Protein backbone atom coordinates (compact mmCIF):
# COMPACT_ATOMS: atom_id res chain seq x y z
CA UNK A 1 0.00 0.00 0.00
CA UNK A 2 2.00 2.66 -1.32
CA UNK A 3 5.82 2.51 -2.93
CA UNK A 4 7.31 5.49 -1.87
CA UNK A 5 6.70 7.29 1.40
CA UNK A 6 8.52 8.98 4.66
CA UNK A 7 8.95 6.61 7.34
CA UNK A 8 8.01 8.48 10.95
CA UNK A 9 7.77 8.24 14.86
CA UNK A 10 4.28 8.99 16.80
CA UNK A 11 3.92 10.48 19.75
CA UNK A 12 0.97 10.39 22.38
CA UNK A 13 -1.78 12.60 22.55
CA UNK A 14 -0.37 17.05 23.58
CA UNK A 15 2.70 15.51 22.41
CA UNK A 16 5.77 16.28 20.75
CA UNK A 17 5.65 16.78 16.83
CA UNK A 18 6.60 13.67 13.78
CA UNK A 19 9.42 12.48 14.11
CA UNK A 20 10.50 11.60 10.66
CA UNK A 21 13.44 9.05 9.90
CA UNK A 22 16.51 9.98 7.44
CA UNK A 23 15.02 8.03 4.42
CA UNK A 24 18.35 7.37 2.93
CA UNK A 25 19.83 5.32 5.10
CA UNK A 26 21.02 7.71 7.62
CA UNK A 27 21.13 7.11 11.50
CA UNK A 28 19.11 9.25 13.82
CA UNK A 29 19.56 9.14 17.68
CA UNK A 30 16.76 9.56 19.49
CA UNK A 31 16.80 10.10 23.34
CA UNK A 32 16.21 12.85 26.30
CA UNK A 33 15.73 16.22 24.58
CA UNK A 34 13.72 18.51 22.59
CA UNK A 35 12.91 16.23 19.69
CA UNK A 36 11.43 13.88 22.30
CA UNK A 37 10.87 15.79 25.26
CA UNK A 38 11.55 13.36 27.40
CA UNK A 39 13.01 14.78 31.03
CA UNK A 40 13.35 11.64 32.68
CA UNK A 41 16.97 11.16 33.98
CA UNK A 42 16.67 7.18 33.56
CA UNK A 43 16.27 8.14 30.08
CA UNK A 44 19.63 8.73 28.21
CA UNK A 45 20.61 11.67 26.45
CA UNK A 46 21.37 8.77 23.57
CA UNK A 47 19.37 5.66 24.20
CA UNK A 48 18.39 4.44 20.78
CA UNK A 49 20.24 4.60 17.04
CA UNK A 50 17.69 4.28 14.04
CA UNK A 51 17.81 3.24 11.11
CA UNK A 52 14.95 3.29 8.39
CA UNK A 53 14.32 0.83 5.30
CA UNK A 54 11.44 2.87 3.53
CA UNK A 55 11.29 0.18 0.97
CA UNK A 56 10.37 -2.83 3.60
CA UNK A 57 9.07 -0.19 5.73
CA UNK A 58 10.93 -1.17 8.52
CA UNK A 59 13.28 0.43 11.47
CA UNK A 60 16.34 -1.42 13.25
CA UNK A 61 16.71 0.32 16.15
CA UNK A 62 19.66 -0.31 18.62
CA UNK A 63 20.10 0.54 22.42
CA UNK A 64 23.26 2.83 23.44
CA UNK A 65 21.53 3.77 26.70
CA UNK A 66 22.21 2.08 30.04
CA UNK A 67 18.38 1.53 31.22
CA UNK A 68 16.03 -1.00 28.71
CA UNK A 69 14.12 0.27 25.91
CA UNK A 70 12.03 -1.73 24.68
CA UNK A 71 10.70 -2.42 20.23
CA UNK A 72 7.42 -4.62 19.93
CA UNK A 73 7.48 -7.08 22.68
CA UNK A 74 11.50 -7.35 22.93
CA UNK A 75 13.22 -5.41 25.78
CA UNK A 76 17.00 -5.13 24.85
CA UNK A 77 20.02 -4.07 26.36
CA UNK A 78 23.20 -2.05 25.58
CA UNK A 79 24.57 -3.40 21.87
CA UNK A 80 21.83 -5.24 21.16
CA UNK A 81 18.88 -4.60 18.46
CA UNK A 82 15.25 -5.07 17.40
CA UNK A 83 12.73 -4.07 14.56
CA UNK A 84 10.07 -2.03 14.28
CA UNK A 85 7.22 -2.61 11.56
CA UNK A 86 4.32 -0.42 10.94
CA UNK A 87 1.94 -0.19 14.22
CA UNK A 88 4.75 -1.01 16.71
CA UNK A 89 5.79 0.91 19.60
CA UNK A 90 9.73 1.73 20.66
CA UNK A 91 9.35 2.66 24.75
CA UNK A 92 12.17 4.71 25.21
CA UNK A 93 12.75 3.63 28.67
CA UNK A 94 11.40 1.72 31.53
CA UNK A 95 8.47 1.28 29.47
CA UNK A 96 7.41 4.37 29.47
CA UNK A 97 7.07 7.34 26.45
CA UNK A 98 5.89 5.24 23.80
CA UNK A 99 6.78 5.81 20.30
CA UNK A 100 4.73 4.50 17.08
CA UNK A 101 6.15 3.75 13.79
CA UNK A 102 3.47 5.10 11.10
CA UNK A 103 3.91 5.85 7.07
CA UNK A 104 3.39 8.88 5.17
CA UNK A 105 2.95 8.40 1.37
CA UNK A 106 4.12 11.09 -1.08
CA UNK A 107 0.72 11.33 -3.49
CA UNK B 1 17.25 17.83 29.25
CA UNK B 2 21.67 18.57 30.11
CA UNK B 3 21.86 16.01 32.91
CA UNK B 4 23.70 13.32 33.91
CA UNK B 5 21.71 9.59 32.94
CA UNK B 6 20.63 7.72 36.44
CA UNK B 7 22.08 4.66 36.76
Amino acid sequence: LGSRGRLWLQSPTGGPPPIFLPSDGQALVLGRGPLTQVTDRKCSRNQVELIADPESRTVAVKQLGVNPSTVGVHELKPGLSGSLSLGDVLYLVNGLYPLTLRWEELS
Amino acid sequence: YDESTDE
